[PDB]
C-alpha cells in the first residue's frame, strides 16, 4: 500500500505481555517476505516522536550529482610528421558510463532507468616539457565539441568539411570562459535505459553479448579551432554528466569483486581478503573473538 | 567501437 | 540479507555464510558473537543495510537480526540470543550476558526467531569516525548461548546449521553522503580506450 | 501451547508449553495504605529489579533425588535487585518462575515443578534442629536428601495441594508459575526469612536407549513490583 | 526556480517525490 | 534566614542562610517524550536514590587555595545511587547541593562557593594535556594549583557569571545550590564525562585572635529526578 | 570562503615570466574518512563527496556547510574522555570536529616551479 | 521574565527622600544577586528620554 | 532578501531577534 | 570591562558595589565619592564631600 | 590526527 512518508516513525508506550496462542517474535523465512515483529512486541518502550527526516536518501538525490566520463590529454601542434594512431589536434569519444567506477557502482544498483542528461566540460593547458622550451604563457584557444549519433560519420581532420555543423548541434567555448554546459534529452528507442542486457543484439549468432547500442547516448567529436602555433602546448579535457529527472527500477545485489573491463561483468577479486572470490569480509580468529574489544583498566 | 556496434573488430 | 558470521581463515565461498552447532557435554556454553559497528567491515558490512549505509557518514534508527534453524525435523534444542548496550568488553558467560537485552528461542513447527536491536543512543545520530572504540561510534554486542542443548536421534545429522540475517525497521535515517570506500581503482579498465577509436 | 513474557530489557519464548499457573487465583500488587505499616515513601525501582534473571543450569542424571532454591536468599546479591536489598532493612515482592527442560522424541521422564510456601525442613536422624548453612544456599540452591517425604516427614504423594506443573517430556518443555507476596505480615527483612522455596523432584527418571546427551534444566525468575524501606549504609550476607 | 527555455527537459532537478511503498520488497506474498 | 530541606529519609535545618539559587532560574524534570532518544522503558528510583548524601569534610587552613569536586564522579560508588550506575549504560539527573561552616563572632573570612558547567582543566607550564588521574578524583575531590585563573588560564574575578553563593563569617553558615540537567545530549554515560564542578574558593582568608580551633567544611548532595536506561551487569570505575 | 594566491620561486636560476591561471579543486571527507594520497590518484573523481572546482582569475570559491553535530548544539569545552577505555586525550570530542578539506592543483607541473597560498 | 528590547532605558525626574524602614541603597552580595539600586533612588535625576539603539550587540 | 537554494541553511543571517531576560544571571534566587 | 573592549564608543551608568568581610563584633563607617572631570583627583575628605 | 580521533599519535 503506497503513501507519503517525510520523517522516520514514531514509537508508542507498551507493557507486560503473556497471552496463549500468541507469538509475534517468531517467523517463517521460508515464505520470502521479511520478519514484520516491532520493537512495542520485543520488550517495553516509551513514548517517542521522532522528527528525523528522510529526503538525503530520495532517488534523485542518490543519483543526481555531477561525475567524471572522461579525461582526455593530447598535443596541440604542428602533427605533419605524426604516427597514424595520434590524436592530430582533434579527438572522438562514444559517451558511456563505464569507465570510471564510482558512478560506474551506483547506476549498477538498478535494472531499468529514466533520465535526461546534463553535460558539462572543463578544459586545461599546459607548455610543452622538452629541454628545447623555456616557459611563455598560456594561449586562449576555442574550441568545439559536435554531438554525432551512434554509429554516424565523424570527422577525418582537424581542418575538415565535416566541421561546418549543418544539422549536428556544436558548441563553441573559450579556455578563458566558465565550464561549457548544454542538456541531452532521454533519447532511447525504448521507455527506459537497460543497465544489464541478457541477450545478443543482432539475427545471426556471431557478435558480442550483453551490449546493446540502444543505450548507448551518442558522440562527442573535440577539435581546437585555432591553427597550431610555432610551439607545442598539451591540452587536458574533462566530461562531466548529471542524471537529472530520474525514475528507477528493481533494485540489485552491488559489485563486490573489482572491475575488469568496459565491456562486461567479468571478474577475478583480490589476492587475498577483503574482497577475494573466496572471501568477502577479512578474516577473524574464530566466531568467538570479538574484534574491536573494550579492554577497561 | 564495440559500444556502437556490439562486434569486436 | 545474510550476514557473513563465519568470516574464518577456514571457511571457503558458501561456507562463510553459514554457522555449525552440535551436541554439548558442558551446560551454559557460548556458540558465537557478531560486532554490531555498520559502517565497519565485519559480518553486516556485505548486506543490503551496510551497503547502503557506507554511502553516508551518519545514521539513526533500530535493527532487526533473523535467524533460520536448518536441522532435521527430529532435532531439538533451545538458545538465548542476548544484546549488550556499550560501556565494557563483551560477556563471555551466560550470567552475565542474560542481564542485557534477550529472547529465549524453542525450536519448532516455526522455524525463524527475530532479535530487535532498539535503538540506545545518548545523541540523535551515531557517526563515522574510522574509530571503533568512540563513544559517538560503538552499538555494543550480540552473543549466542545454548538455554538447553541440541538433541537428535542417530539416524539424523550430529551437526545442524543456523542461517543470520539482517534489516532496518521504519524508524532508520541516513545522512552526509560520501564516496563508498567498497570500490575504487588504481588504472584504467581494459578496453577503455576503444571509446576513443 | 506458545507463549511470550516480557519485563523491563528481557523477553522469553517458548513452542511448548500447558498454560501456566497463578497461584492461589491471584496476581502480584504494590502495598495498599489501609495495609501499610512503615511510614517512609518506599522506592519503587520499576524495570531496574522488575526482569528476568538466569541462574546457573543443573544436569539431570540417572540417579538424581531433585532440586531446590529459596526466595528472596537465591537473587539477594544478583544486579539491581541484590542492591537495593542491601541498602534498606525493608522489602516486598511476588514473582514469575520459568523452568525450562528439552530432549527428543526418543526421550523419556517427568518432573514435578512445585512452589512451596514457609518450607520449613528436618533433619534425618537427629534431635538438633538444622544449621544457617544447611538453610542458606544462595544462587547455588540445594539437594533433596529424601524427596519421598519432601525432607520434612510429610509426603511427595500428597504435594499437589500447593501452586505447581509438571514437565512430562512427551507433552512439553516448560512449566510457568506467578507468585504474589505470601506472608503473616505486609513486608519483611530480607537476609532472614525466605516466603518460598521452589523445588524440582523427577518422579518417572529420565530414560531412552538413542546417542547419550547431556539434559540440563534451566530456571529463569523476575521479581514483580518491587518496594523497599528503611534506607541506609549496605550489608550484606 | 527560474526557466526561460522552450522545451521541459531543460529543467533543473526535481526533488519533491515522497511516495513509497516497501511492501514490493518485504511482502510480496498471498 | 530560616530553612528545611527534606529529601527521602533525609533532612536539613538551617538557621543562618542567605536565600537560595535556582541555575539559570530553572528546576529540575524528568525527560519529557518529545526531546527522549532511547526506547526502552527508564528506571525511576525515587526515594532510594533522590536523597542527602555527605562527603568527608575539610580543614580551612590559613595557606589554603581552595577545593574542587566533579558531579556525577564524586557520587559514583556511594549507596543505591552508585549501584544503579554500575549496572546501567545511561544517567541523567539534576543536584540540590548544601555547603556547610560555622566559626563566632570573632571570626573572620569568606568562601566563594560557585557551580561549573564544562570546567575543562589546564595544566601549568607544559604543552601535554592532563591525564585521566588528574581528573577523575572521586568522593576525595581536589584542590585548586592556581585559584586566581580557575586552573583553565581565565579569572577568579569574572566566575560570577556562573550559579554561587558566599558564606561570609559575619552574614551566614551555609550556602545553598539547585542545579538542572545541563549537556548537550539528553542522557550520559556516567563513567567518562562530568556535567558540572562544585568549586570552593577562600577570598577572604581565615582570621581572628581569640582561642584556636579547627573549622571544617561540609558539603552535601541530593540527586533530583534520577533516570537510568540500558540494564546489563555491573561496571566500576 | 577560500582565497589563493602565487609567486614565481625566487631561487637564483629563475627570472619573473607571468603568473598562470591555475585550476583548483577542494574535496569535502566526513570527520576520520580515507583522503586522497597523491595529486593524481584516483579518489579525486568524487562520486558522492562534495567538490568545488575554481579558479584563480574567479572571485573566491563559497559554499555553506549545515549545523553537522549529532548532538543538538557543539560543546565549545568538554569535561571528559570520548572513549571506553582509560587511555586517550583529555577534552576532545570528535562530535565537534565539523570534517576535512583536501586541496589540490588540477593542472600538470609547468617547466619552471611556483609557490601557491590558500586562506 | 522576558521582554523586547529595542533602545537604552528611559530616566524618569526624582525628589528628596528621608524615609524610617527604608534602605535601597543597602544590599546583599551573599544572596548571589546583583545590586537592584536605581539612579532615581541614590540621586536626585531629570527626565530623559533615551533613544540609543541595542543592535550591534546582538549575538548573531 | 534574495534566496533562490532549495535548502533553508543556505539564506543570509538572522538579525531581528531583540527578546531578552537578564534576571536568569543577575537574579537567580527565589 | 571585557565586552566593551570588543567597541569603540560607549554611554550609560555604572554601579560600585563594596561588601565588609570583617568580623561580627567590627565597626565603623566609609564615605565613597565620584569627581566629574575637569582637574585633579581630590586628597581630602572636604574636598571630595563637595 | 588527534582532532579526527582524541589519540596522540
Ligand atoms: C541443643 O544443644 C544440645 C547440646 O549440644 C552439644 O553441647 C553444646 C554446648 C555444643 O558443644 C554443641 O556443639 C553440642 O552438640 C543438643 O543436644 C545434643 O544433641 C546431639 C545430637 O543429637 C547428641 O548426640 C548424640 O549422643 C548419643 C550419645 O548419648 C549419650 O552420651 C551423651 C554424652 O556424650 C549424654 O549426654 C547422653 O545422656 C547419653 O548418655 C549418640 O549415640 C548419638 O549418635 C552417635 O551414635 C550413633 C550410633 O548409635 C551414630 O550413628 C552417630 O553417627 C553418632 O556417632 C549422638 O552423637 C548429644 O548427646 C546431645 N547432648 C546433650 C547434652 O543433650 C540439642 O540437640 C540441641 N537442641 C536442638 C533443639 O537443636
Ligand atoms: C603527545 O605525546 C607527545 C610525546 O610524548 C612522549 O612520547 C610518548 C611516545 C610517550 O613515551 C610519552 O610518555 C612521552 O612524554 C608529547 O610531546 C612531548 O611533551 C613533553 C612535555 O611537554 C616534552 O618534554 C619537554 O622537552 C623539553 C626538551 O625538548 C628537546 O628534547 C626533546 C627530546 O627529549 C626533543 O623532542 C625536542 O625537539 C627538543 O629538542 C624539556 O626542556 C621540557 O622541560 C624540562 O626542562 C625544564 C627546564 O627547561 C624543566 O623545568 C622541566 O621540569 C623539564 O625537566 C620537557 O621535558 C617532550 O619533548 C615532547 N616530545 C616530543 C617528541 O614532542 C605531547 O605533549 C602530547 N600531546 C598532547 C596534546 O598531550
Ligand atoms: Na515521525
Ligand atoms: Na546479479
Ligand atoms: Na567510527
Ligand atoms: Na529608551
Amino acid at each position: 500500500i503506497e503513501s507519503i512518508i517525510k520523517t522516520a516513525t514514531d514509537t508508542v508506550k507498551s507493557e507486560i505481555n503473556a497471552e496463549l496462542g500468541v507469538v509475534p517474535s517468531l517467523n517463517a523465512v521460508e515464505t520470502g517476505a521479511t520478519s514484520n515483529t516491532e520493537p512495542e512486541e520485543a520488550i517495553q518502550t516509551r513514548t517517542v516522536i521522532n522528527q528525523h527526516g528522510v529526503s538525503e536518501t530520495l532517488v534523485e538525490n542518490f543519483l543526481s550529482r555531477a561525475a567524471l566520463v572522461s579525461k582526455r590529454s593530447f598535443e596541440y601542434k604542428d602533427h605533419t610528421s605524426s604516427a597514424a594512431q595520434t590524436d592530430k589536434n582533434f579527438f572522438k569519444w562514444t559517451i558511456n558510463t563505464r569507465s570510471f567506477v564510482q558512478l560506474r557502482r551506483k547506476l549498477e544498483l538498478f535494472t531499468y532507468l529514466r533520465f535526461d542528461a546534463e553535460i558539462t566540460i572543463l578544459t586545461t593547458v599546459a607548455v610543452n616539457g622538452s629541454s628545447n622550451n623555456t616557459y611563455v604563457g598560456l594561449p586562449d584557444l576555442t574550441l568545439q565539441a559536435m554531438f554525432v549519433p551512434t554509429g554516424a560519420l565523424t570527422p577525418e581532420k582537424q581542418d575538415s568539411f565535416h566541421w561546418q555543423s549543418g544539422s549536428n548541434a556544436s558548441v563553441f567555448f573559450k579556455i578563458s570562459d566558465p565550464p561549457a554546459r548544454m542538456t541531452i534529452p532521454f533519447m532511447c528507442i525504448n521507455s527506459a535505459y537497460s543497465v544489464f542486457y541478457d541477450g545478443f543484439a543482432g539475427f545471426e549468432k556471431s557478435g558480442l553479448y550483453g551490449i546493446n547500442p540502444a543505450d548507448t547516448i551518442g558522440n562527442l567529436c573535440v577539435r581546437i579551432v585555432n591553427e597550431h602555433q610555432p610551439v607545442g602546448f598539451t591540452v587536458t579535457v574533462r566530461v562531466y554528466m548529471k542524471p537529472k529527472h530520474i525514475k528507477a527500477w528493481a533494485p540489485r545485489p552491488p559489485r563486490t569483486l573489482p572491475y575488469m573491463s568496459i565491456a562486461n561483468a567479468n571478474y577475478k577479486g583480490k589476492g587475498r581478503a577483503p574482497n577475494a572470490l573466496n572471501a568477502i569480509i577479512g578474516n577473524r580468529d574464530s566466531v568467538k573473538t570479538m574484534p574491536h574489544n573494550i579492554v577497561t583498566t | 567501437n564495440l559500444l556502437e556496434t556490439r562486434l569486436n573488430v | 540479507s545474510m550476514m557473513e558470521i563465519n568470516n574464518t581463515e577456514s571457511a571457503v565461498g558458501m561456507e562463510r555464510l553459514k554457522v555449525d552447532i552440535s551436541a554439548l557435554t558442558d551446560v551454559d556454553q557460548l556458540l558465537f558473537n557478531i560486532p554490531l559497528d555498520i559502517q565497519l567491515d565485519g559480518p553486516l558490512r556485505n548486506t543490503l543495510v551496510g551497503n547502503i549505509s557506507r554511502y553516508y557518514t551518519h545514521w539513526s534508527g533500530s535493527l532487526e537480526m533473523t535467524f533460520m534453524f536448518c536441522g532435521s525435523f527430529m532435532a531439538t534444542g533451545k538458545l538465548i540470543l542476548c544484546y549488550t548496550p556499550p560501556g565494557g568488553s563483551c560477556p563471555t558467560t551466560r550470567e552475565t550476558a542474560m542481564l542485557g537485552t534477550h529472547v529465549v528461542w524453542d525450536f519448532g513447527l516455526q522455524s525463524s526467531v527475530t532479535l530487535i536491536i532498539p535503538w540506545i543512543s545518548g545523541s540523535h545520530y551515531r557517526m563515522f569516525n574510522n574509530d571503533a572504540k568512540s563513544t559517538n561510534a560503538n552499538v555494543g554486542y550480540v552473543t549466542c548461548f545454548m538455554q538447553t542443548n541440541l538433541i537428535v536421534p542417530s539416524e539424523s545429522s550430529d551437526t545442524c546449521s543456523l542461517i543470520g540475517f539482517i534489516a532496518a525497521k521504519d524508524d532508520f535515517s541516513l545522512r552526509l553522503m560520501r564516496d563508498s570506500p567498497d570500490i575504487g581503482q588504481l588504472d584504467h579498465l581494459h578496453a577503455a580506450e576503444a571509446a576513443y577509436q | 501451547r506458545v507463549l511470550q513474557l516480557k519485563l523491563g530489557n528481557s523477553a522469553i519464548v517458548t513452542q511448548e508449553a500447558a498454560n501456566y499457573c497463578c497461584a492461589y487465583g491471584e496476581w502480584p500488587n504494590y502495598l495498599p495504605d489501609h495495609e501499610a505499616v512503615a511510614i517512609d515513601k518506599p522506592t519503587q525501582p520499576e524495570t531496574a529489579t522488575d526482569r528476568f534473571y538466569t541462574l546457573r543450569s543443573v544436569k539431570w542424571e540417572a540417579g538424581s533425588t531433585g532440586w531446590w532454591w529459596k526466595l528472596p536468599d537465591a537473587l539477594n546479591n544478583i544486579g539491581m535487585f541484590g542492591q537495593n536489598v542491601q541498602h534498606h532493612y525493608l522489602y516486598r515482592s511476588g514473582f514469575l518462575i520459568h523452568v525450562q527442560c528439552n530432549a527428543t522424541k526418543f526421550h523419556q521422564g517427568a518432573l514435578l515443578v512445585v512452589a512451596i510456601p514457609e518450607h520449613q525442613r528436618g533433619a534425618h536422624n537427629t534431635n538438633t534442629s538444622p544449621g544457617f548453612d544447611d538453610i542458606m544456599k544462595g544462587e547455588e540452591g540445594g539437594t533433596f536428601n529424601h524427596p519421598y517425604v519432601l525432607d520434612d516427614g510429610t509426603s511427595l504423594a500428597c504435594a499437589t495441594i500447593f501452586p505447581h506443573q509438571w514437565i512430562n517430556l512427551r507433552t512439553n518443555n516448560s512449566a510457568t508459575i506467578v507468585l504474589p507476596w505470601m506472608n503473616a505480615a505486609p513486608m519483611d527483612f530480607p537476609l532472614r526469612h525466605n516466603q518460598w522455596t521452589l523445588a524440582i523432584i523427577p518422579v518417572v527418571p529420565l530414560g531412552t536407549r538413542t546417542m547419550s546427551s547431556m539434559v540440563p534444566i534451566t530456571v529463569s525468575i523476575a521479581p514483580m513490583c518491587c518496594e523497599f524501606n528503611g534506607l541506609r549504609h549496605a550489608i550484606t550476607q | 526556480q527560474i526557466n526561460f527555455y522552450k522545451d521541459s527537459y531543460a529543467a533543473s532537478a526535481s526533488k519533491q517525490d515522497f511516495s513509497q511503498d516497501p511492501s514490493k520488497f518485504t511482502e510480496p506474498v498471498v
